[PDB]
């Protein structure tokens, strides 16, 4: 059981340290959402033109 | 942007591969522990 505990902590450390982690997606979402919205306003303006 | 998407897919896939290798290595360690446990079980029966 102690071994399983260590392995579990290893997997958590892995998830935190791997590149494609929660921090990445939080960042990508924040940045893309800003782009997507701004792009949308430009798209609407062209549609209106 | 196509290289962008391609790279992101490689990265996520790279991490997935690393995880599968990790999980199999961890499984091996638990099996070794279980083998020691089973040996003690056999000794217990001999003690009986």
């Amino acid at each position: 059981l102690k071994t399983q505990q260590e392995q579990t902590q290893s997997q958590l450390a892995f998830l935190q340290r791997k590149f494609s982690n929660q921090a990445l997606y939080n960042w990508l979402r924040g940045r893309l959402a800003a782009i997507y919205f701004q792009f949308y306003d430009l798209a609407v303006a062209r549609c209106l033109m | 942007t196509q290289f962008g998407s391609t790279l992101q897919n490689i990265i996520e896939r790279q991490d997935a591969e690393a995880l599968n290798a990790l999980l199999q290595n961890q499984a091996a360690e638990l099996i070794l522990t279980n083998l020691s446990i089973q040996d003690k079980t056999i000794e217990e029966l001999d003690a009986e």
